[PDB]
């Protein structure tokens, strides 16, 4: 649209909504898509956006954790043996990793089990 | 087949569990400094998996133990897209939160590999030629 809707805050052409309901990462993401067309879990593209998000969330949630829109942070990279041999055989542990942000300081990133229930922030582009 | 005292032979290589807590870089460095050289163990077959798991259990390790597997990435982490379709142009994981170095998991009898912070302190397995 042209303006952020009533309960949402504006930052650089996007709208943001802190949600004080505890949900899994999946459910939180889906909830965000239902608030507004093009709504998702917050994404963060600079220290200045992180600062904005903290400034917005801290008075609402105080010191807390919010789901943010990244998952599988350790899946897509190359994995290499120190002895320089080729990775021909795999024996992975079962993981579940989703991005959590702290609501203080500079929005420190934490790994978290995706089925853990947390507060979250939604975002969409105007 | 002929290994140093304390080391165990499997398929032409020598193996030993070291009960010294080290970070991943320090353990790898330690392994390279063994008399015949070498590295933190790699696991390249079902046979080697089973041999190393039994070796570690025989040694009554009660926590995770390093192996030689590590994530190599350009940035702090691996995902390139947020759920909203946007690019990852900024990252903010602490070193405590980065999970680039692999252990053998105690919780599986040392058969499966889990990525954890590289600065964690664990015992480890070295592999050397005889």
């Amino acid at each position: 649209g042209f303006c952020c809707p009533l309960r949402w805050s504006a930052y650089e052409g996007h709208c943001y909504l802190v949600v004080k309901e505890k949900k899994t990462w999946d459910d939180a993401e889906k909830f965000c898509t239902e608030q507004r067309k093009g709504g998702h879990l917050v994404s963060v593209h600079s220290r200045e956006e992180a600062d904005f998000l903290v400034h917005l969330a801290y008075p609402i949630l105080d010191l807390s954790l919010i789901w943010m829109g990244l998952s599988n942070m350790w899946n897509d990279c190359k994995r290499e043996w120190s002895d320089g041999t080729k990775l021909d055989f795999k024996s992975w542990a079962k993981t579940s990793d989703c991005l959590i942000g702290k609501t203080d300081g500079d929005n420190q990133w934490l790994n978290m089990d995706c089925s853990k229930k947390h507060y979250f922030v939604c975002k969409f582009k105007l | 087949v002929d290994c140093l005292p304390g080391w165990s032979a499997y398929d032409q290589s020598c193996y030993r569990v070291f009960k010294l807590l080290k970070t991943w870089d320090d353990a790898e460095k330690f392994c390279t400094e063994r008399p015949k050289g070498g590295h933190l163990v790699s696991i390249e077959s079902a046979g080697e998996r089973d041999f190393v798991a039994q070796l570690v259990s025989e040694n009554k390790q009660t926590d995770n133990v390093w192996l030689g597997l590590k994530i190599q990435s350009k940035g702090q982490q691996c995902s390139t897209e947020w759920t909203d379709g946007s690019s990852v142009s900024y990252e903010n994981f602490s070193e405590y939160q980065s999970k680039k170095c692999f252990v053998l998991e105690k919780n599986t009898g040392f058969r499966t590999w889990l990525n954890l912070n590289c600065g964690s302190e664990y015992s480890f397995v070295c592999k050397s030629p005889p």
